């Protein structure tokens, strides 16, 4: 969670955050996307059968 | 005798064309510094709207102008938004404005409850009550006014001795214009590579014809990363396609 | 008609209590009903109300720790309170409005005013 | 009759005068909740409404009875209210003060230009105020359904954005006496846009109302698939408050050191040590006027509630 | 207590109903505290990766279709 | 919404009329209420809508409404009418209460 | 937050501010290596199975 | 260095008065503490302290 | 430019300019790790024709 691990809860942090543009969702659909493939790729090593 | 530094007096100006060379011709200035814009460029700018607050304050005073000086005048009196686009001006015409007693029309409210909101302009006179006695008109102890008489002598120096200040506040628009720089308005050209100023969006390119429908509100137009790919033409009223050389 | 309260007594601070307003001839199922909170010799001070619909609107100051409820009939509401801080020692009374109705995306405004009182309670703490 | 209706969807407008041409705009501001409810006036009457943060009037009369308002404060002669009042053929604004219409002795504000009431019928009026500005926007459109407000789409389009700085807190209508509406509130939302060819809204999705539409404003699209898409986080918000200075309450002098006479030389500085004490720093500011209170460790104004060791 | 939520859907064109899921909040010690409308009921269900609500729970046995976590998954079967 | 009483302290004798006044802060139309509050027994309601009458008194008891400005009105002060009056605004759910009146031979 | 007022407290919320994105870049950057890496591991143990 | 004060100067000759404090914000050890009406303690539930 | 003089325009020119290049590096740095998988995936597609 990037908005909680920079600033904890101070809504002035946030404020200053959103002025540094689309940082937050890079990393999120990074993180997403390799949950993902590590999900999938149990799965045609063992279901084969 | 513009007004007390409080309950200022606010004028608004719009809907002309004005030079600042006439300001450079008056009288010597105590601070010209000041915290918008460089003033080099101010002749050429175009504006919403401006506002002008003018008022007098002590030489004392004269250094908490600044939105992050405040602390002694304008605790209860006046405060900015710590932004404050455009920028004041100083020029301690109180040489010929004094008296041999005192100025007693001059006041300033220190007796107030606490901190006052940028721009803004108490008007109200209540008893302070400053202590633990149920006041009602008494105006002893725990009972005070909210002001603060004081004279002014000219034989004082530095600090007593009156002065006057006024403030500018800016908006950098760019839908509404009503207040503009004085430059000669040259013949409009299209269809090659040219540098543009429209009213301020210095920039180049060539200008073609559109055939966007800009209701009348609308004025400008927008696209990803904040490029403007189309304007009305402020005279003629024509719709206008810009694109890169 | 006519309504009287019970529960009070000399509680340490940090405590808890329960107050009681029972009412005989205003049912309590439909009805508009306020408590108020009086210290001594310092004037009146509206704390909780609840509605006929059901909902609830505290005072800014006694927020998060009293908390007004009512009986499914037996025409008795119950306030109860949590941790105090020795300010609250002061007689209580409950009473009942006249109505309003419900503006949406505000609160309840036009009201007329309180038509019958109870004889209140002191609550005290030591 | 002051019975509730629906108001589906409806209250949208232009939010900025910028004009383009097919996006899906993302804006955060003040309107009118969807599939909302909003408060049938049908008319003893005029009642004095409050007046928060906006106002969304409607009306679908066309006799026209129903001329300008009024917006005050105190509705006296101690605080100015406009008056706005449709004429047959102009509109007229006046600003300052006013007790009943009938003195408007001090101050005089003015301002006239085409009616609004040009034109069964519908018409709307969007009020707001803020940073002494005060915009409305209207758009009029046919309908014959009755006393209902139709299931339909239409934005508004500002029409002055005159300003006039003064505080607004209370709404009254204004009828002919010789010779009905709905009124609902608009709150701070977050909204998405769909600018079709030309600047035409055409449709809109609040973000707050429905998890759906939380999804569809995560992802800016107005179509969603099979998935598991992730959304906002939630957080427990607190309750109370406790603060819990020492037990001690002994207050040290703190003010010899201030009231005093020949201190030391600016060499062989005498050096003061104060401790074990609760003290407060607004006795300082009762003192001799300060030739520079301008210092450097910490902002003023949080020293009085402060823990040190010495 | 803090956490994240999702939202589990069908395709637009087959429907509007939706689930959402809680991350690790083991539902009744704290499953509510406007959006949150959802009856705070209506067959709330535990699972080991968080507290679902909306859905029920079959007895039955198929295919995976959207992927939950901890050998659950979830559908839109009619019935 | 604030209110004040003017003026605080009443003292008059028998055969005499009251002239207290509250002054609010903002517009709460004719939504108020006078409150007799006896020295330590209960409060009492006489006038309420700044103009209507509960019916529990006679007629020497009346409210006057002008602007944000009210008035009350007793047509004798007899012996048995000595407390305190309180005004309290109905326009809005938070009731607020006005600091007191006190009435003295 | 309860030393300063935000006008200089903007100039050190900004430098944690760019410090934590700085850290927290890394550690995608190299998550998404590793698991390029198990990738190819799984690969291979898919055909070897 | 020797010299005098004499009332009849201006600025810049006249004597002046100052006094200068020094903090330390330290943790551990605390004596001095700003006047707050202590309020009492609670437990078990989502609070400011 | 047309708001201010240089010495007072460096500071914002200079944080637009570092801003920028921060937002450039990344899309280089995917797209390298993109580029390697399909050069895998390339690979495999050779070997089976
Ligand atoms: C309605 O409009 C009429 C004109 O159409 C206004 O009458 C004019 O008012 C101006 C301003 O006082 C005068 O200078 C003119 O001489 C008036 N002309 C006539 C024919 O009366 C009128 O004041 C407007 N009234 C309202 C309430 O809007
Ligand atoms: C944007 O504007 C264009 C031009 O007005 C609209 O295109 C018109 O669509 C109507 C609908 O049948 C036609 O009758 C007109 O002939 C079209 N104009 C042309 C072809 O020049 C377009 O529909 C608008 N976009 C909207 C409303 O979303
Ligand atoms: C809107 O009004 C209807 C009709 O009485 C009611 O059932 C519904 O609960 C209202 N909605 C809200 C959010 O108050
Ligand atoms: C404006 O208001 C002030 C304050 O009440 C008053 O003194 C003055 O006479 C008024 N101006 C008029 C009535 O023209
Ligand atoms: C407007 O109201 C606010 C709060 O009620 C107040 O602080 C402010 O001073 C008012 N405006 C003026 C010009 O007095
Ligand atoms: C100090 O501590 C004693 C013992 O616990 C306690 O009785 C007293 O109330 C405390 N003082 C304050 C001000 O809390
Ligand atoms: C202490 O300070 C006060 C200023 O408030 C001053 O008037 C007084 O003379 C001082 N005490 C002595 C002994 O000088
Ligand atoms: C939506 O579903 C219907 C029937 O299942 C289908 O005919 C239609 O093509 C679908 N829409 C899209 C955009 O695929
Ligand atoms: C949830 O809490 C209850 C009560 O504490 C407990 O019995 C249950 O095991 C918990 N569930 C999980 C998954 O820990
Ligand atoms: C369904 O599953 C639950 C899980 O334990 C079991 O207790 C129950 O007997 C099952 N019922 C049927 C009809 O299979």
């Amino acid at each position: 969670d990037c908005t909680m691990y920079i600033c904890g809860d101070s809504t002035e942090c946030s404020n200053l955050l959103l002025q540094y543009g689309s940082f937050c969702t890079q990393l999120k659909r990074a993180l997403t996307g390799i949950a993902v493939e590590q999900d999938k790729n149990t799965q045609e090593v063992f279901a084969q059968v | 005798r513009f007004a007390s530094v409080y309950a200022w007096n606010r004028k608004r100006i719009s809907n002309c064309v004005a030079d600042y060379s006439v300001l450079y011709n008056f009288a010597p200035f105590f601070a010209f510094k000041c915290y918008g814009v460089s003033p080099t460029k101010l002749n050429d700018l175009c504006f919403t709207n401006v506002y002008a607050d003018s008022f007098v304050i002590r030489g004392n005073e004269v250094s908490q102008i600044a939105p992050g000086q405040t602390g002694n005048i304008a605790d209860y009196n006046y405060k900015l938004p710590d932004d404050f686009t455009g920028c004041v001006i100083a020029w301690n015409s109180n040489k010929l404005d004094s008296k041999v007693s005192g100025n007693y029309n001059y006041l300033y409210r220190l007796f107030r409850k606490s901190k006052l909101k940028p721009f803004e302009r108490d008007i109200s006179t209540e008893i302070y009550q400053a202590g633990n006695k149920p006041c009602n008109g008494v105006a002893g102890f725990n009972c005070y006014f909210p002001l603060q008489s004081y004279g002014f002598r000219p034989t004082y120096g530095v600090g007593h001795q009156p002065y006057r200040v006024v403030v500018l506040s800016f908006e950098l628009l760019h839908a509404p214009a009503t207040v503009c720089g004085p430059k000669k308005s040259t013949n409009l050209v299209k269809n090659k590579c040219v540098n543009f100023n429209f009213n301020g969006l210095t920039g180049t390119g060539v200008l073609t014809e559109s055939n966007k429908k800009f209701l009348p509100f609308q004025q400008f137009g927008r696209d990803i990363a904040d490029t403007t790919d189309a304007v009305r033409d402020p005279q003629t009223l024509e719709i206008l396609d810009i694109t890169p050389c | 008609v006519q309504l009287v309260e019970s529960g009070g007594g000399l509680v340490q601070p940090g405590g808890s209590l329960r107050l009681s307003c029972s009412a005989s001839g205003l049912t309590v199922s439909s009805n508009h009903m306020t408590w108020v909170r009086q210290a001594p010799g310092k004037g009146l001070e509206w704390v909780s109300v609840i509605y006929r619909g059901g909902s609830t609107y505290y005072a800014d100051s006694v927020k998060g720790r009293l908390t007004i409820s009512r009986d499914n009939s037996k025409n008795t509401l119950y306030l109860q309170m949590n941790s105090l801080r020795a300010e609250d020692t002061a007689v209580y009374y409950c009473a009942r409005a006249q109505g309003g109705w419900e503006l949406p995306g505000a609160g309840y405004y036009y009201f007329y005013g309180m038509d019958v009182w109870g004889q209140g309670t002191t609550v005290t703490v030591s | 009759t002051q019975s509730y209706t629906n108001s589906f969807t409806r209250g949208v407008y232009y939010p900025d005068k910028v004009f383009r041409s097919s996006v899906l705009h993302s804006t955060q501001d003040l309107f009118l909740p969807f599939f909302s409810n909003v408060t049938w006036f049908h008319a003893f009457d005029n009642p004095v409404l409050p007046f928060n943060d906006g106002v969304y009037f409607a009306s679908t009369e066309k006799s026209n009875i129903i001329r300008g308002w009024i917006f005050g404060t105190t509705l006296d002669s101690k605080t100015q209210s406009l008056l706005i009042v449709n004429n047959a053929t102009n509109v007229v604004i006046k600003v300052c003060e006013f007790q009943f219409c009938s003195s408007a002795n001090n101050c005089t504000f003015e301002y006239v230009s085409q009616p609004f009431l040009m034109d069964k019928n519908l018409r709307e009026f969007v009020f707001k105020n803020i940073d002494g500005y005060f915009k409305i926007y209207s758009k009029h459109t046919p309908v014959n359904l009755g006393r209902d407000l139709p299931q339909g789409f239409s934005a508004l389009e500002p029409l002055v954005d005159l300003p006039i700085g003064i505080n607004i807190t209370r709404f009254q209508t204004l009828l002919a006496l010789h010779r009905a509406y709905y009124v609902g509130y608009l709150q701070p939302r977050t909204f998405l846009l769909k600018y079709n060819e030309n600047g035409t809204i055409t449709d809109a999705v609040d973000c707050a109302l429905d998890p759906l539409s939380e999804t569809k404003c995560t992802l800016k699209s107005f179509t969603v698939e099979k998935g598991i898409y992730q959304t906002s986080n939630f957080r427990v918000q607190p309750t109370e408050s406790i603060v819990r200075f020492p037990n001690i309450t002994n207050l040290c002098p703190f003010h010899e050191v201030f009231n005093a006479t020949r201190f030391a030389s600016v060499y062989a500085w005498n050096r003061k040590r104060i401790s074990n004490c609760v003290a407060d720093y607004s006795v300082l500011y009762n003192f001799a006027p300060f030739f520079a209170f301008k210092c450097y460790g910490v902002s003023p104004t949080k020293l009085n509630d402060l823990c040190f060791t010495n | 207590s803090f956490g994240g939520v999702s939202v589990i859907t069908p395709g637009t064109n087959t429907s509007n109903q939706v689930a959402v899921l809680y991350q690790g909040v083991n539902c009744t010690e704290v499953p509510v505290a406007t959006w949150r409308v959802y009856s705070t009921g209506s067959n709330v269900f535990q699972t080991r990766a968080g507290c679902l609500i909306g859905a029920e729970y079959v007895n039955n046995s198929y295919e995976c279709d959207i992927p939950i976590g901890a050998g659950i998954c979830a559908s839109y079967q009619t019935q | 919404i604030v209110m004040t009483q003017s003026p605080s302290s009443l003292s008059a004798s028998v055969g005499d009329r009251v002239t207290i006044t509250c002054r609010a802060s903002q517009s709460i139309s004719t939504y108020l209420n006078w409150y007799q509050q006896k020295p330590g027994k209960a409060p009492k309601l006489l006038i309420y809508a700044a103009s209507s009458l509960q019916s529990g008194v006679p007629s020497r008891f009346s409210g006057s409404a002008s602007g944000t400005d009210f008035t009350l009105t007793i047509s004798s002060l007899q012996p048995e009418d000595f407390a305190t009056y309180y005004c309290q605004q109905s326009f809005s759910t938070s009731f607020t209460f006005g600091p007191g009146t006190k009435v003295d031979i | 937050l309860s030393r300063l007022d935000p006008p200089e407290a903007e100039v050190q919320i900004d430098r944690l501010i760019t410090g934590r994105l700085q850290s927290l870049q890394t550690y995608v950057t190299q998550q998404l290596i590793r698991a390029a890496e198990i990738r190819a591991s799984a690969n291979l143990a898919a055909t070897k199975m």
